[PDB]
């Protein structure tokens, strides 16, 4: 599990369903 | 035809919400994981989360209208079934 943001601001929750 | 890009509510759907969370996979690609995000209805656009999931490393650049669809479609599923 990980969040990823991108340089614009809009952050991603990475997980592994 | 089909995209085989899964896109699904990630929190329950409890209506008058002008932002939803989302959950995006790829089962047929025709990090491998689920990514979740949040949409915004009246505002922010399919094609625009695609290019972000595209310049932060998820699919090719190039392969931004399917994944913007793929996000379109959700969003539409979810304001039909919204009535």
């Amino acid at each position: 599990l990980t969040q990823v943001v991108h340089s614009a601001g809009r952050r991603f929750i990475v997980s592994p369903v | 035809e089909d995209t085989g890009v899964r896109v699904e509510l990630a929190e329950e759907d409890h209506g008058r919400k002008s932002t939803i969370a989302l959950r995006l996979w790829v089962e047929d690609p025709k990090d491998n994981g689920a990514i979740e995000f949040t949409f915004d209805l009246e505002k922010e656009t399919p094609d625009e989360v695609a290019q972000e999931m595209i310049e932060s490393g998820f699919f090719h650049e190039s392969d931004v209208k399917i994944v913007a669809k793929s996000i379109r479609d959700r969003v539409a599923l979810i304001q039909w079934r919204r009535e």
